[PDB]
């Protein structure tokens, strides 16, 4: 056989990459993963680069990234790569999420794919904000004292594992150089992740957009859906080109210019922009523990999609009640992510309470309704008697 | 929230650096030096900012080693152990006026001055900001606005009531290039000169992004063509069906 | 076109040709685009200030 | 949802001539936007196979359908990569759109229900 | 070699479809084919076609969120007015 | 069938580590490779722990891991643990190889298996070397100031990859400070070839002491080689127990308890027991160029025996002129360590530049003659015509 | 599934051996045999034989680089005393 097959090595890269059967009919929105697997290396190759010239010591990590932007050859290209791709990174996971969701990828046989998929979604929000704390701007500063107090919620063991994460009273010094520490380690294990999901993926190969069979129709993966692969990387790049040379700091948050304080939490403090559906989730239950028990649900309820989505055909193509829904959950998450961008005031918390109920209601209440009424509407308006 | 705890908005500016393919002045830059040293120095440090960073920019090898040699700085101990000093060089970064915190709020009412080397960068509005606040002190507050003991009103500075007065007075600075130094003039030039400080790297950054917008956007437009050809065959394809008996 | 029937004679370009047309263009492209950027921002450049200065 | 319990609520709603004569048109007009007709499908074609019930059932099919269905999902999905329709006078019409799968589906899990009930069945003396 | 549990995707020569009669395909070269100048006249009046029967999926739940944004931040907006320190002071705490 | 086979993360559980069928009579030799896995993981967990306290800046390094010794709860436990560690690493790594020596592991069909071994040694060299560097005592200094000169050596623009490597003038805080960088990074790239040394293992699997084939009678790894490497793993944690806590810098070097001197290079100085061989090897060449080609090849080398043993069986076990000589090579290469620990002077100079000899020799010379001779031997001693 | 090369090693019923016959083959639960007291009395003089056969492959080339170590160490001790600083002139440089 070719040699390609017969290699121990290639043979992995021949099922993969080459010969791998893809249905016939899959569009651009199937274009997102590959996107995502370029994110995780120029994430991982500009952080190791920045590593080289990076102190995690509390007092001089601030200053290391100034000179990081000021003294290292492309130095300011490395970072604003960095900090710019991880955003970018997190516009296409939602779309690649947001894809899944529309043509029921999570469904059966799909459904330890999807899994594995919220793992590493929960491993990429962790990473994100590992990272965002080596900066040791103000935003950083407080967002670590934030996310790490999310654990003091915990029923009488909180305030302890609070204070095993900050290796002290207060978040300081071992607070920082084991968040550097962490950083590095993660990707990595998001890596390995990467690699189980591409397994899970390759026993039962891509869906496709009209939700049944690819089995009547392949075309191989090599040339057709590499060179299609390749149309939208270079678009990619040329956006992450312009955010990166022509508006470098229109995505983050200008108190991250100021090194942080411990006396001063400044009042113009609000979270990284892909956080804030999440935030906006949590600040509307005024209660500290269901705070943070409704947010983190926000996530897990991910999980409960296979079993509550009762149709009895795969994604919404031809679903005229299910389109309209979905539509109204993504602007709902939209809309979370402006309140959260907002002030807590009158109008906008109760906005953002009603919202939060739109959010857990699509996944245990609309679809399982909206899904057995449409069963029953595909039944009826062809049956005669 | 009310406007006054928001802060008036500040007007967008017709800065020459802003848009793709403009360079900062190098002359305001300049200027925008003198006003920082002559005014700005007396409170504001610029930490950030070395000696040698100036040279190619705004000044000469020359200007800038001269001014660099008026300050002095700590130095190696001499072979009997005892501190000695040292006029200053192109490596060192430009000092500033307090030895510590608790210095710089003694001389002005309890208040900190930041740091000035990433302002533009550390606040929203960046320029227009900046230039906004140095030129939008009234001669008095409006009617009804009680203002604290030693502070100051400001508009465009949330809450209204600044720490800092109004230091920017006509022809208080002697251009060296004849340039007629009104208020709103020297606001444009240090302005302009804290914006080069925060992002040095500017002028190089967007000749780069040209070059990079131009290489990716021709191979953008190249691989829908090539991806269009080599899908040709399967997209023109034809099915026929005969049920078979 | 003709043009290509020419050089290449209906055969795809090589990679050598490739990676030997590619050391000329990154050298040719970035003359000409410092050229065209520095003229556009004739006047704003150290270059044009220190003509105006003399110490 | 199991298409026992699908044929359960639409036939009750399907012979009360009350709901029948106000779902119906509901129906029949949530099928048209839909949309799988201009592409040459019937509704049976869309449901998701990859399940034992749905295996057993297109194992069964007569040979005639089975290439038929073949064709269907086979010219659905080149119509779907072109971003086109097809010619209307190729479109499925609605006497063509019968429940062709629905027999062998409902066949079984009826006979999938059973042994269940049996592997469970308790005894009393 | 090691087993393998059952999927339901194969391989080529056994991809795990149904047995396919009937069906005859035919295609041609992209060689042979009209350089890419031909798309336009025949075909673009042709798409700009699938977004008439989806733009009312988007456009609607679009329009119902803008409008419920716009309103709520028109509102905030007088409340922290001169005009609203009224109803401020009522619909606050 | 079972979950464990039917489940694809569970399979790849199985077809390694359960089920896998092994040669019934494979010896205690067998176990080093367990023991690799179990030293690799040794090393990764210590030296993330041990990241969360360091500082990789020039002048705080040396503290921050004097800081680890004093003030981090067990933090001499971690330090000693990832120094001594290394050294067992090394240790059961020239056992590992010796073995394959030994029995002809790297003949065919295993080539592959044995090239992927050579690669993993190389950059494992280079990871301890990095580590050691870390530490930022006068061994660090000079350590790292040797080894990045290696490259000097190259033709023309030798001295412009070390000032490269550097990062300037000399070896200085950007040097210690990407070293730390690349500490990190190498230990996952040796992670990822072991993955591809166990790939290559599993489609041949294990030969065994006969060098026969072991077709005829396999018994499954769980239970009786999951036990039996057990009790390995034990006797190896006990002997690294007793270094760790009674006996933990008699393999270290006591320069390295001094910082770093850009000024001063020891007399004392003296490479880690490890690279020694190699280091003699280097310096019994009194040229510049030579001296580091001569030792590179030293390692390259290694490569050249599935072609050089010319042999027609399998393994050392009934060969009488191969036992004897391989232990020629074990011998003279502790001799080649003992030659690089002494000083250049007189009876040392001339031993080093003779067992550097035989070492090359052992490859390229004594194994194809021998293999031939007995070859020839095993045939007229049989054959009656 | 996707393709594999052929190699010298299968699995469980196709392991790749020769066809067996003829060999038949008995053993006896580890739990009907005598707890691990037995080995000593029947088995160590048994063992500490396969270092018989051993040991001089081993000890052999151990003695000579032992002694060549040994005297190469006492000749460098020799040279730099005070007895041998005349020989250390001649066979230095
Ligand atoms: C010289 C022209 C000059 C500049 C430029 C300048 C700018 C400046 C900024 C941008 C701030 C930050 C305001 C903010 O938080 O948004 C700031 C703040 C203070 N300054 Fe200043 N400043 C200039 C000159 C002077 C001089 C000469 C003095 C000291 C007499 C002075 C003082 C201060 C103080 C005090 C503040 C703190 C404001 C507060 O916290 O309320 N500045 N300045
Ligand atoms: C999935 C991968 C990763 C993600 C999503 C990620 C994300 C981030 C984010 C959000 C920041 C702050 C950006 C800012 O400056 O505002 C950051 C900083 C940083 N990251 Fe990562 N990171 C990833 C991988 C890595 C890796 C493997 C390293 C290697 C050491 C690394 C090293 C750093 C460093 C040195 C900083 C500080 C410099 C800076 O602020 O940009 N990162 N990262
Ligand atoms: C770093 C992150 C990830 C990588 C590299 C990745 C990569 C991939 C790749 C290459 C594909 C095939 C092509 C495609 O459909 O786009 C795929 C499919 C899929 N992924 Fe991901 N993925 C990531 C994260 C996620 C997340 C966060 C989820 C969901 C929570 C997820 C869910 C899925 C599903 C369900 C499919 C199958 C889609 C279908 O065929 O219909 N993935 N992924
Ligand atoms: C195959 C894996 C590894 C090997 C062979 C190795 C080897 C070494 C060596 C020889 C040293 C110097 C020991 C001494 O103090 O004398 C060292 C130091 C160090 N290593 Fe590693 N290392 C490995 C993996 C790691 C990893 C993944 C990290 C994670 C950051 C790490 C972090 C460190 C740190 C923080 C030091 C300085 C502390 C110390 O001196 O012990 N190492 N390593
Ligand atoms: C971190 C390093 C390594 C790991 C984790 C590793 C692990 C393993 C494992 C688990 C085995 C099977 C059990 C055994 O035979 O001990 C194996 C076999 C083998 N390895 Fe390695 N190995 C490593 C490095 C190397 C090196 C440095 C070489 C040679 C330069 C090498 C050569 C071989 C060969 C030839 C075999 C087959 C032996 C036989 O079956 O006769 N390995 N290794
Ligand atoms: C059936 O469905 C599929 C499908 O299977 C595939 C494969 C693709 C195509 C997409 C892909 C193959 C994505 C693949 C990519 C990954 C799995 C990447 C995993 C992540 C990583 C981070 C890689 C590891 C990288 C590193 C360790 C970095 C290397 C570091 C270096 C070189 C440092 C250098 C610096 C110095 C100083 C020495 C599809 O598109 C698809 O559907 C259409
Ligand atoms: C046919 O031959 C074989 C054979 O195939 C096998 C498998 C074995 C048995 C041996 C093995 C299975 C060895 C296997 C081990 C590996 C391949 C290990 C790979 C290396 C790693 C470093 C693992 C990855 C680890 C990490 C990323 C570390 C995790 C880090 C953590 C948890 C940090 C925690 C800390 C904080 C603060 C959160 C044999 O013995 C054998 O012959 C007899
Ligand atoms: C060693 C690793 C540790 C301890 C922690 C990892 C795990 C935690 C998370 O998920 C994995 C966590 C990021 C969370 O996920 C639910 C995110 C949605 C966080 C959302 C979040 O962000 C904020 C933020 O960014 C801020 O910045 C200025 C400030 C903030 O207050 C004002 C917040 C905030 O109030 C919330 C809820
Ligand atoms: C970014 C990574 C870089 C630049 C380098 C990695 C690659 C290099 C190697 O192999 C991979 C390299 C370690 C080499 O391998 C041939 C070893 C056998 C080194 C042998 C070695 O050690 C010494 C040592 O340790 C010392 O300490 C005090 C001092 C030394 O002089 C006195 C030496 C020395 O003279 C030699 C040859």
């Amino acid at each position: 056989m070719a040699f390609r097959k017969s290699n121990v090595y290639l043979s992995l890269v021949n099922s993969y990459i080459i010969d791998s059967p893809q249905p016939s009919s899959i569009n651009y929105w199937w274009n997102m993963g590959s996107l995502l697997g370029l994110c995780l290396v120029i994430q991982i190759v500009t952080g190791i680069f920045m590593a080289m010239h990076y102190s995690s010591n509390i007092e001089l990590a601030f200053s290391s990234v100034e000179h990081i932007m000021r003294d290292v050859h492309n130095g300011y290209i490395l970072r604003y790569l960095h900090a710019n791709g991880a955003s970018f990174f997190f516009m296409v996971m939602f779309m690649h999420m947001a894809k899944g969701l529309y043509y029921g990828s999570y469904r059966s046989p799909r459904v330890t794919l999807w899994n594995v998929g919220v793992i590493i979604f929960t491993l990429t929000i962790a990473t994100a904000f590992l990272g965002y704390c080596c900066v040791y701007g103000q935003m950083s500063h407080w967002g670590a004292t934030v996310i790490t107090n999310l654990f003091s919620a915990i029923p009488f063991v909180g305030n302890d594992i609070v204070s095993w994460l900050w290796g002290g009273f207060s978040v300081s010094n071992p607070t920082i150089q084991r968040f550097f520490a962490l950083h590095y380690l993660v990707p990595f294990i998001i890596a390995a992740m990467v690699i189980m999901h591409l397994m899970a993926l390759h026993i039962h190969g891509s869906s496709n957009p009209l939700g049944i069979t690819g089995n009547l129709d392949r075309i191989p993966m090599h040339s057709y859906f590499i060179f299609k692969d390749l149309v939208t990387v270079f678009l990619f790049m040329l956006i992450l080109a312009l955010f990166v040379f022509y508006s470098p700091n229109t995505l983050g948050h200008p108190d991250n210019y100021i090194p942080g304080n411990p006396l001063v939490t400044p009042a113009s403090i609000v979270p990284e922009w892909y956080l804030l559906p999440f935030y906006a989730i949590l600040r509307s239950i005024p209660d500290k523990l269901l705070g943070v028990i409704t947010m983190f649900a926000a996530i897990l309820v991910l999980l409960v999609l296979p079993f509550t989505d009762r149709s009895v055909v795969r994604g919404n193509t031809f679903k005229v009640l299910s389109k309209f829904f979905f539509f109204i959950f993504v602007f709902n998450f939209v809309l979370l992510g402006q309140i959260g961008a907002c002030h807590v005031e009158v109008p906008y918390v109760l906005m953002g309470q009603i919202a939060t109920f739109i959010y857990f209601a699509y996944f245990l209440i609309i679809v399982p309704v909206i899904s057995t009424i449409e069963n029953v509407l595909f039944y009826i308006g062809r049956v005669n008697k | 929230m009310t406007a006054a705890e928001h802060g008036l908005h500040a007007p967008a500016y017709a800065w020459s650096h802003n848009g793709p393919f403009e360079t900062f002045d190098h002359a305001s830059i300049r200027r925008g030096y003198q006003v920082y040293r002559e005014v700005c120095a007396a409170c504001h440090s610029l930490d950030r900012v070395a000696w040698r960073t100036l040279v190619g920019v705004s000044h000469t090898n020359e200007e800038v080693r001269n001014m660099a040699e008026e300050f002095e700085y700590d130095d190696e101990p001499d072979e009997q152990g005892n501190p000695k000093k040292r006029p200053g060089k192109l490596s060192d970064y430009i000092p500033g006026p307090y030895p510590n915190e608790q210095a710089a709020r003694a001389a002005n009412q309890g208040a900190l001055p930041p740091d000035l080397s990433l302002i533009v960068k550390a606040r929203h509005g960046g320029c227009d900001y900046i230039f906004s606040l140095l030129t939008g002190y009234p001669d008095e507050p409006p009617a009804g606005v009680a203002l604290p003991p030693g502070s100051n009103y400001n508009p465009y500075f949330p809450g209204g009531s600044i720490a800092m007065a109004r230091v920017l007075f006509d022809d208080m600075v002697e251009y060296e290039d004849g340039t007629p130094a009104t208020t709103s003039q020297m606001a444009k030039d240090v302005t302009t000169f804290l914006n080069w400080c925060a992002e040095p790297e500017h002028d190089e950054r967007k000749r780069l992004g040209l070059k990079t917008v131009i290489i990716l956007s021709s191979l953008y437009l190249l691989s829908i063509w090539v991806k269009k050809f080599k899908w040709a065959g399967i997209k023109t394809r034809k099915f026929v069906f005969n049920p078979p008996k | 076109s003709s043009l290509y029937k020419t050089f290449f004679k209906r055969n795809a370009v090589f990679v050598g040709t490739i990676f030997a047309g590619a050391f000329v263009f990154q050298t040719v492209f970035d003359t000409a685009i410092t050229s065209w950027y520095e003229n556009h921002n004739k006047g704003k450049l150290w270059k044009d200030v220190k003509a105006r200065i003399a110490a | 949802q199991s298409f026992t319990s699908i044929a359960r609520i639409g036939d009750y709603i399907l012979k009360s001539p009350v709901l029948s004569k106000l779902c119906v048109p509901v129906a029949n007009q949530f099928i048209n936007l839909a949309g799988y007709k201009k592409l040459g499908l019937k509704f049976d074609d869309l449901i998701a196979e990859e399940n034992p019930i749905m295996q057993t059932a297109l194992r069964r099919l007569p040979e005639d359908e089975s290439y038929a269905r073949a064709y269907r999902i086979i010219r659905a999905h080149q119509t779907e990569l072109t971003h086109h329709l097809l010619p209307r006078n190729e479109w499925i019409k609605a006497q063509e759109d019968v429940p062709y799968l629905l027999p062998y589906i409902l066949e079984a899990e009826a006979a999938a229900k059973e042994k269940d009930e049996l592997d469970n069945i308790e005894v009393s003396k | 070699g090691p087993p393998s549990g059952k999927t339901y995707m194969g391989w080529w020569g056994h991809m795990g479809g149904p047995k396919q009669k009937g069906i005859t395909s035919y295609a041609v070269s992209p060689y042979a084919q009209k350089p890419l100048q031909g798309i336009f006249h025949n075909a673009v009046f042709n798409s700009f076609r699938r977004f008439k029967s989806q733009f009312l999926y988007v456009l609607i739940p679009a329009g119902i969120y803008w409008y419920w944004w716009k309103n709520g931040n028109e509102y905030n907006e007088f409340l922290y007015s001169k005009a609203g320190r009224e109803e401020l002071e009522r619909v606050n705490v």
